[PDB]
């Protein structure tokens, strides 16, 4: 990383995915989202698991 | 340890092979480990003239 | 989200003779200055040229 | 797409000759050349305008019989040109030759088409690279399009080279198919000032016809296209000014 | 791919000759001609539509007689068609020479298909980028698709070109070999309507058949074609809502 | 590998020629055709099995007569075959000119593989890539593989097409020197069944054979295929249940 | 970069030939030929400063007879311009040959138009990199360009070669067209002063023309030059001063 | 190498040209056919066997008949080899024609290298991408071989093929010129037995000779070839116990 | 890149063509000769030293007699000279068979200069990447050089080959038109010897000559030479004093 | 990579054609041999080393009768060797019937190294990669050298091939031009030895001679040939011991 600005954005990132994974195996707080374009960007979001 | 096979290759190169040293280094510090690594057709080649 | 996309592309002949309309203003004297022949010889010319 | 398209023989990935194409945008390199198809007999206009005045307009042609009863305009390679009217002239007269009976438009067109095909098929050599717009009357007037990739097309106006596209612009709204000769030689005259962008003078114009009761080739001389020339450019200056 | 694809003189390793298949989809890109074969003769329905109304709307045109029992229609490009439906006519008038019989369908589709291999097994050289429907009654109705590849494929009812995809599967349904003369007819007009995907006007199409009772070619006019279109249109708007 | 299936005056660095190897390629692409040889005939059977509905049933032609006693049956690209066998036929044709005798198997195999490698050899033409099995009476029966490399093989019982691997680990462990005449065209319809999976109709095969007895090629109707057809397919269904 | 200029086979997709446009600098390259039309006679004036010393005074030497009335210039490659202007001899010799009559200046202009074009079509070959001046008097006094490509077009007053560029623009102010023969002489040795940057002497050119009256070319002599040359040199002197 | 072997036109920067050199590898991809010169005849032992025990074994056999008492064998393509040897019957003939004489052996190999040479000169062309060995007897044995070049080499105990390099390496130690001609035979079909690797059986191998008391060559029935391997059998055995 | 060179099809963006500019070069690889023009006629002079005691010291020859009353050099390969001078001749004496006058010197480089023309512009053939220098006098004394392109330039005084920069700097002080033949030839030799560094000897250097008395070619034994060479040494010694 | 050893076509930069310095490393791959030229007689002398003693120890020719008075020693391939050779053989019999002369050395060498020249100026057949020896005694002794680019160079004395180098050193020293025909001989014998660095045996020389007062051609008989090389011996062990 280039430290102070790729840190932030790939922690977050990482944030982000446990935290949707956490709270349902069913229903609890039930996760919504978009994204413009899917494939300008590397698989984080676009994972199976 | 899933490693994703998207990242692997750019249109010039250095960070595919980043992630390549960076599981092997963590797959040896941690054994037995099973590096599943998708998808050996998008860094599998064949030769040309 | 920018709802009206207005092409000005490089102005007409008639839309040349005005920008010089728009100098001549500012400008000090002029009666043997053919706007329109000015226009034409600048065929393709913007008002800042 | 590189390396199908450098060759002549070799189709596109896609299907399609994209070297055909490119032949197809020297016609472009060229002059406007206009004919309009009349009731009456038709008309072919043609761009004699050329770059400087140590160039005499008048004989650089245009614009050119090729039989008694049939005249054809090039765009594209004026090199070009040479062969092929020289080769569209020759089959006009071998068709009187083995018939005694003056070719028909669509029959030239044709022929000129077959001999364009054959020089676009071989990977040895390099296709015609002009267009000529065959305008005769046989019994009926017609006016043909003939293509430098082998193509024939029937109009009733049409235009070849880099105003292509205003004429069209032009006809669309202002051809009727009940013209006078009339009508069609002061439309034909405004469609191509509108593509020079500038106002006609008989010095930058050639005009050759064919006409229905007649059936000879003609030319608008200087003298005589100067009634149309008036008219023409007061519609002229009236678009290209407002 | 890459150079496998890009010459006539080689194979792919999955064994095709992609340089034929690209100019098969020349064929490909426009536009669609139906063959429907019937036990009353067999009917050969084509396009007539083609640009901007500054081209005229009764010619150009894709059915050439071809002899007085046999016509073809075309898809792909001009430039192959008219070379191609010329040397068609000799080779039918070559039958008659030396042997004087009236051509049969079968042979002049085995001759057309060679004169097309011809080009194909040489290099050096490009093969015609044109797909014809050969359409004809001799004594049995006969329906046949010769292929940019000098190939030869029989059929009952088909379309080539841009229409092909649509008429296939139109016709995967509704086609039954026990059409009339008529049923045939309406049913092939309402196939090229779907096609385009409007409703078909006699004034942009052409139809040309062969008859079992008389065995001629006879060249249907406007007029006559007119009754079978307004049959059609019904059955059209109905399946443009579906 | 590149540059060594660019050419096919090009050979390869091992001494295979890639492009000859993508020629058979050609050949396994294509629809199966079996030649199956008794000592009283020699029976061939090929795949009449179409891709639609919309074409006609038997589509010209998937056997050839070539002489009064030899046939060949097709496996590869179709476009080849319609001059490769015509050459076949005037070469057959043309021993009956200059000898009085049909030709013989071997011979007629010869012409047109020595007129298949002229072909390699050149740059300026791509060969032939298609097989044809050549069955005929001699002497004796006898059966041959023309290959799209100029080579010829003689069989006792053989397939091509892309059923191929599959009829010849079939043949090694059924296919004795005893076999009837009718178990023999019977043992190449269960052959024929397994290479494309699905069960045979006489609407899906062509059979014709050549007898001994006859000294004759004899074209076998659907008809007659009947009885042939259900034996087989007994046979066909057991080896769908393996 | 692009294959585009490394055939001369494909058109680029700009429309251009750009061998063709390399054949035409390959013209810019060679010295200065200038030709200057008047009324009263047809001028051709070419460099002979070419060389050192220890080249001969009259050294190529450029202005070779073509006919009894016609004399042409060159620039270029001058092996390429000896096969031009011989064959320009020929075809003005076949023209008395067949007919009987004087060579048209624009009928032979024409025909090494053509003959140029048959190495422009074909790509085994390669179009001469020359431009030759075709002037002569025929009925009236003619001036013409005919290009590497080999295309007609008629000047009045033109160069070719390194001196082009400053010679088009000179004439562009001083030619007129109400010009006198000694006027004439006069001001084309003027414009060739400015092209070689230095004053002329009778030593360093080579001038032929054809009179109307004569209707033969001539040279001019070295001491007849002399006159023209002090004329001319006033206006050089203050042209080539600011 | 790398671009110095995409033709035949080439020579390398090593002297060697690598397209004749990879037609020479093009020899090792075949089978091995040996040749023996003894002091009593020539013998020439092919290699017959067959890869699928649904051929026959008669047609990957490699000796051919050229003259009454001339015969050679192959290796290489098989395609390329029965159109060498179609040559070199013509080429035997054509002497017996002009000079009513059969042709010397030395002779017929200095004729067929060079034929084989103008393949090798042509780049239109690949050469034939074979090896021969011919064997006769003119007045006293000789035993010669080509080269896929058209080069001539005189030999005396000698092969071609894959086996080649242990057929070298077995005559290396084994043969001698003391042999008479059945010891050299057993010796040839050692040589036979060394290089498949395994036992022979004589339906698997052809014997064809030449001997200088009869002046002829005879071909070994099967019948008087069983002995001479079972003799070999007891010496190949031993070869598969080191 | 860039070339643009790998034919002569394709012109290089300079607007030259590389291919015969790399054959001017070509020329000064070969061996230097020398021309020399005097009044009195015109004095050949080539170096026949080439090699050392390996090859012979005369090796042949450099400097041949192409007519009677005609001579050349040459430099370049020594290949190439071989079949152009064979040419040469042929049409020196061709000139006689139709006319039975001499052939001009000015005419015959110009028609052995037609044929390097022709291989300028076929594809199919390199140009020679040779030299020849004509000297000979037709009834005045003419010297002219041929370039590799088939160029034409009229020379008094020239070198070629290795002594091309040499000669011509050399000249430019030393060189005067009213030199006699003796003080010429000698100037001729001393211009040779600054080329190659050393003092000259006549056994290995051959000289020619057609004077004007004469008009016949005559050749100079080493005997005759020995004085020339004699004074044409101590000026050689001179110049290796710098 | 170069791009310039592609073809012969193309020059290098450096002034060469760069592929026939290739086809020259051709001929110094292969084995050697050696003319040595006195005033009573010609020598040749010529390889038999090659392969082992499973060739022919009377393996044929290196040492090719061209006429009765001519003969010929080569090196590089010996397929090119073969038609260069029949060719020779032929065009030196044409000049026998069309005159009744023997053809001289000298002119033989012209018309040779004019037919090398024919495939080396054409690009689409390569030239030859041999080089050729021809030494005789037409009415003096002659020995030229020709080039695999058809270049004609006389010798004093002169190998070719592998062991040229040292020979080249070797009679730089020893070689005199006032040697005997038994001097010249032995010592070309002593030479031959050095170039393969071996002693000689008469089996492994193959060795021919023009005689001056004879005529003839005589090749010298293994036997006849051994004292020669008895004497010989003992000096190339003398310089194989340092």
């Amino acid at each position: 990383s280039d430290t102070s600005g790729d840190r932030e954005v790939q922690r977050t990132m990482m944030q982000l995915l446990a935290e949707l994974d956490g709270f349902d195996p069913r229903g609890d707080v039930k996760v919504i989202g978009a994204t413009n374009r899917i494939d300008i960007l590397d698989p984080a979001i676009l994972r199976p698991g | 340890i899933r490693v994703v096979g998207s990242e692997f290759v750019q249109k010039y190169i250095g960070e595919g092979a980043r992630l390549v040293r960076e599981v092997f280094q963590l797959a040896k510090e941690k054994a037995p480990s099973i590096i599943f690594i998708d998808e050996l057709d998008a860094i599998a080649a064949r030769r040309t003239n | 989200r920018f709802d009206r996309i207005i092409e000005v592309p490089l102005p007409t002949f008639e839309g040349r003779i005005q920008i010089f309309k728009i100098h001549t203003r500012k400008m000090k004297l002029a009666e043997d200055v053919d706007f329109k022949e000015l226009a034409r010889i600048t065929e393709g010319a913007s008002g800042a040229d | 797409q590189m390396g199908y398209d450098r060759a002549i023989t070799v189709f596109s990935p896609d299907g399609r000759l994209f070297q055909v194409e490119y032949a197809r945008e020297a016609v472009k390199r060229g002059a406007t050349a206009i004919g309009i198809k009349c009731k009456e007999g038709v008309i072919l206009i043609a761009d004699k305008r050329v770059g400087s005045k140590l160039l005499e307009a008048d004989t650089i042609e245009k614009i050119y019989k090729i039989d008694e009863h049939i005249c054809a305009a090039t765009s594209g390679l004026v090199a070009d040109a040479r062969v092929l009217i020289d080769r569209a002239r020759i089959e006009a007269q071998i068709n009187r030759l083995t018939y005694d009976e003056p070719i028909t438009v669509k029959e030239l067109a044709k022929k000129i088409c077959d001999f364009k095909q054959q020089y676009t098929q071989y990977g040895g050599v390099r296709p015609f690279g002009v267009s000529l717009l065959i305008a005769g009357v046989d019994e009926v007037p017609k006016l043909y399009e003939t293509d430098p990739s082998g193509a024939l097309l029937e109009y009733k106006a049409t235009a070849i080279g880099m105003g292509r596209n205003a004429v069209t612009e032009f006809f669309e709204k202002e051809y009727r198919d009940d013209l006078s000769f009339d009508d069609a030689m002061v439309l034909g005259l405004v469609a191509m000032g509108l593509s020079i962008e500038s106002e006609l003078v008989p010095e930058n114009i050639e005009v050759g016809y064919v006409k229905v009761d007649d059936r000879t080739f003609k030319e608008v001389s200087p003298e005589e296209l100067k009634p149309y020339v008036e008219r023409a450019n007061e519609r002229i200056r009236e678009l290209l000014k407002k």
